[PDB]
């Protein structure tokens, strides 16, 4: 897993950003679920960008593939 | 994003089967994370706000994830 | 398939939550 | 456009296949809409597979790219 | 499924400059997939609505009930 | 930019249809 130390800062940033008027508090389960989701989602999207990498018969993932991925899935 | 652990990006890459990584990748990955988490939190907060509750819950996270479509 | 795995994980998320926080006022205790 | 001669072949095949006990009558407007949709969708998906082609610095679209496309969008 | 040259003409519309010989067969498969889903959905909706005829609106319902149509 | 074009095309499909067919009994005349 990634550490909570820098992760919770970003969760806090965005809770503050999109809560209407009161910062919207948080549960522990919410934090754990967000962390789980983001870890497996980054694993997933890296794997697919590396599939693009493999597709062009090179083994080194680079921003070419990351950007094609961004163009595919917004 | 600023502190999202560099070797943690490496560890997620190695889980995904990525063998070699470019140096630019970390900032791009950080951008990706910001996008994803930002959308999720947006949706979750918005649902918590519609339900007239004060606390984001795991169920609200589930609603936000489900209201993505391109997660798969 | 990816979809089955994500749906499993989300079914999992329907679980344990407790420990409401006032994010900053509690994030000091995440070190 | 593609010709109706072989297209309605397939439209009939699949109306018959999923019909639920009565062959399902299929108006002229339905036929035209299906034809339009399939033509622009094939143009689209060919263009995207050719984007994969370009991505690997070759100009000749081949089943390598078609199959990667199949993996991406089922 | 598709003719032979109509595949070429759609490729040339899509900006494809050169094509492999296998492509046509693969392209046909693609078409078979797409239409087969669309008609399915359309028929099913026509079947839910208890009507006897597939319509342009039923085609629209089938297309909209795809999601991956755009990219 | 694709989504706008598809939504236009679908808005177009919202137009007249007529000529119910009995697919096989019709398709001889195609």
């Amino acid at each position: 897993l990634i550490p909570k130390l820098p992760f919770s800062r970003l969760v806090r940033e965005f809770i503050v950003k999109y809560s209407d008027d009161e910062p919207l508090r948080v549960t522990e389960g919410a934090l754990l679920a967000m962390q789980e989701s983001c870890e497996m989602y980054l694993t997933q999207r890296l794997a697919d960008s590396y599939m693009l990498t493999k597709h062009r018969n090179r083994v080194t993932l680079e921003v070419r593939d990351m950007a094609l991925m961004a163009y595919i899935c917004d | 994003i600023q502190g999202i652990t560099k070797p943690a990006i490496r560890r997620l890459a190695r889980r995904g089967g990525v063998k070699r990584i470019s140096g630019l990748i970390y900032e791009e990955t950080r951008g990706v994370l910001k996008v994803f988490l930002e959308n999720v939190i947006r949706d979750a907060v918005t649902y918590t706000e519609h339900a007239k509750r004060k606390t984001v819950t795991a169920m609200d996270v589930v609603y936000a994830l489900k209201r993505q479509g391109r997660t798969l | 398939e990816r979809s089955k795995a994500w749906s499993s994980k989300m079914a999992d998320f329907a679980s344990l939550e407790d420990g409401m926080e006032i994010d900053v006022a509690e994030f000091d205790n995440l070190f």
